């Protein structure tokens, strides 16, 4: 039992480190895509003008 | 095509990478590092390794004196290098290398006898039916899926940049400058001294590449940054040892990567890759500046730092004369560029023409390569 | 059986259906485009 | 989930089960069969009946026992022996087969396969 | 060891639940991501001309 | 400068006018009969110059008019793999002997009004 538990433990670490990247490129990427799309608004403005 | 798919293998300073032509990503990647055993040997009934070759070198840092096959783009070492060969075709791609024809590359500006021995080399004893080497820049160039443009490329070993006009190549205009990551870990390894952290042996070389991989930005404006810094510790980072420690980063995130601008910080008198750049572009013809500027692509794993490209375009800004538009081109994959245009290069069916043949290096021997390649 | 097929000697090239190689991501894979 | 592994991984599935229909058919010869390539090569004595078999010779006989010690000097004998026969090898020892390296193990069976073609 | 290692195993799932979830959220901001900067390549080249 | 801008004016109506007004009229003929010989294989063309930047609607045609078969085209959405499409269709012109000046790849490629136009009626005039 002592053996199956340490193993446990050791996959709760590395889910617990996917999980936390997973969410900070997340909001990063987001970050991104919110600024092109404003760049993206006002480019199709100037062209249209 | 009713022929067997060639193999493309990039050969940097850092890494090797390894694959099949025609697909878009590579199959093998490891550190080209080979280890040695420094210690006595006990347990007498346990196996005897001779050598340790790539990864696994780096699973076993502890015992091992680490050793770098090829510096500065040069092979000082020839038996590490047929020893990654060796391990790259048989562990790694588990093909016969004489069913394959191969793709090989290489530095712009390096010594004759590299290309005649790596020839020699890759006829002699792997007995490969045909092979061409190509220059990382040129595919750099087939990867950013343009033909006109200057290419600045920064390995572990070496930075070179040459423009390129519609397919046509400058010589007179290549520029070669031996400043890359090796030096860059080097002199963070000097300057973590401040902190009172000490890394002195091979070992530890890794994990001040890996704090290198992961801590590091270039900043915008390098003297703001510094008293922003010395005011307070907004910016700190904290990284862990592999036996516990933890030390703090701090100050110096910023002054690593600054010595890729500013050489003078290494004690070389060399100008910094920005002035570099502009200087091979103002080595071109008059005409062809203006399409030189609005297509520059950066590639190998160095320019990988963040805000690298929004610095360099701030630097050439400034340089270049203000009434046209200055465009730095960086794609996200920049690290596998070079193999992906050898990728592309061996999917080409008028390239099937440009093998050299066994029968042509039976005919010439190993001088072939400076009339067939380049 | 041969070297063709002891080898998984891919039959299909994957670089031919793709657009522009300078957007591609390699880290996430959990979609086909 | 990066495309160099998963591409890495497709080939070592196709490959793992291509190698071990191969050596079913030499070692059926012999009253053994091999269930899973990794995991049935960690004692080694299926390495040296499949090298006895395959090389028309004999080999010593492989040391009794359970131990992890015992399991290495095993392989140890069949690497030593594949030494003798001027075949090339390199980043290939004793632990890495014990341990369970993928392409070490895949490595081994396609230089097995090169050599007694 | 029994009583901690079922809270190890319920947290060991409830973890993957979460990966799963943050997947989601980053693969549809990055088909919006190719989206924009596609259409922004349109634009700029329009307000040149 | 009011003579320049006379003159300019000059060119700029009368030689632009003359040009541009006879290119469109020649464009519509040939891609009328460019339709009419690409119905056998089943195959049509909307525009003339956007429709020949891959290069395989050439090779189609120039399969159709010569009746003999061609090298494959490279399965290849490049703007590299283009140009060795369009370079291919030129060799294959270039062995039967077909004069062509001023003839590249990419300009076919870039979609230069003058020089497609040119090789269309150079392939009409030679070739049938
Ligand atoms: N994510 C990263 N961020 C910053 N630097 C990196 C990163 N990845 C790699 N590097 C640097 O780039 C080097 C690897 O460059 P690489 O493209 O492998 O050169 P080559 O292929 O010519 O050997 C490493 O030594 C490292 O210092």
């Amino acid at each position: 039992d002592e053996e199956k538990m340490e193993l446990q433990e050791i996959q709760l670490k590395e889910a617990k480190h996917i999980a936390e990247e997973a969410d900070r490129k997340y909001e990063e990427v987001a970050r991104k895509l919110v600024i092109i799309e404003g760049d993206l608004e006002r480019t199709e403005e100037r062209a249209e003008l | 095509d009713d022929d067997i798919a060639a193999l493309v293998v990039d050969n940097g300073s850092g890494m090797c990478k390894a694959g099949f032509a025609g697909d878009d990503a590579p199959r093998a990647v490891f550190p080209s590092i080979v280890g040695r055993p420094r210690h006595q040997g006990v347990m007498v009934g346990m196996g005897q390794k001779d050598s340790y070759v790539g990864d696994e070198a780096q699973s076993k840092r502890g015992i091992l004196t680490l050793k770098y096959p090829i510096e500065h783009g040069i092979v000082t070492n020839w038996d590490d290098m047929e020893k990654i060969w060796h391990h790259t075709f048989y562990n790694e791609l588990r093909v016969a290398p004489e069913e394959h024809p191969v793709l090989l590359t290489e530095a712009p500006l390096n010594p004759k006898a590299n290309r005649e021995k790596m020839t020699q080399i890759m006829f002699e004893t792997f007995n490969t039916p045909a092979m061409y080497v190509a220059i990382q820049a040129v595919l750099s160039l087939y990867a950013s899926g343009r033909t006109t443009g200057i290419v600045m490329d920064s390995g572990d070993g070496v930075t070179h940049t040459v423009p390129i006009y519609e397919g046509y190549a400058l010589p007179h205009a290549i520029l070669r400058l031996d400043l890359a990551g090796r030096d860059l870990t080097d002199y963070l390894m000097k300057i973590l001294t401040e902190r009172g952290y000490s890394f002195t042996t091979t070992a530890e070389r890794e994990i001040v590449r890996d704090i290198k991989e992961k801590l590091c930005y270039v900043a915008l404006d390098f003297e703001q940054e510094m008293a922003t810094a010395a005011s307070s510790s907004s910016l700190e980072k904290s990284y862990e040892l592999p036996d516990g420690q933890v030390i703090t980063i701090g100050n110096e995130r910023f002054r690593c990567p600054e010595a890729l601008f500013q050489p003078s910080f290494l004690g070389m008198e060399s100008c910094g890759i920005h002035e570099t750049t502009f200087n091979s572009i103002m080595k071109c013809d008059v005409d062809i500046r203006k399409d030189l500027y609005a297509n520059t692509v950066l590639s190998g794993g160095t320019t990988m730092y963040p805000g690298i490209a929004d610095r360099m375009q701030k630097e050439i800004t400034a340089l270049a004369p203000s009434t046209m538009k200055i465009k730095i081109i960086a794609p996200p994959e920049r690290k596998y560029s070079v193999w992906i245009g050898g990728s592309i290069l061996a999917s080409l069916s008028t390239f099937q023409q440009m093998w050299i043949s066994k029968q042509e290096y039976d005919e010439s021997g190993p001088s072939i390569v400076h009339r067939k390649c380049f | 059986l041969g070297y063709k097929d002891l080898a998984a000697i891919p039959k299909d090239k994957a670089i031919l259906d793709i657009e522009r190689p300078d957007l591609m991501i390699y880290e996430p894979h959990f979609t086909y485009s | 989930r990066s495309r160099i592994k998963a591409l890495a991984d497709e080939r070592e599935v196709v490959q793992k089960k291509t190698f071990t229909k191969w050596v079913n058919s030499h070692l059926a010869r012999v009253s053994c069969r091999i269930t899973d390539l990794y995991k049935d090569l960690r004692d080694g004595r299926m390495l040296i009946k499949l090298l006895e078999v395959l090389s028309g010779e004999m080999l010593p006989k492989p040391t009794k026992g359970k131990m992890r010690i015992h399991c290495l000097e095993n392989v140890d004998k069949a690497l030593q022996f594949l030494k003798e026969q001027r075949v090339h090898l390199e980043n290939m020892g004793s632990h890495d087969i014990v341990d369970g390296n993928h392409r070490l193990v895949l490595g081994l069976i396609w230089t097995i396969i090169l050599r007694f073609q």
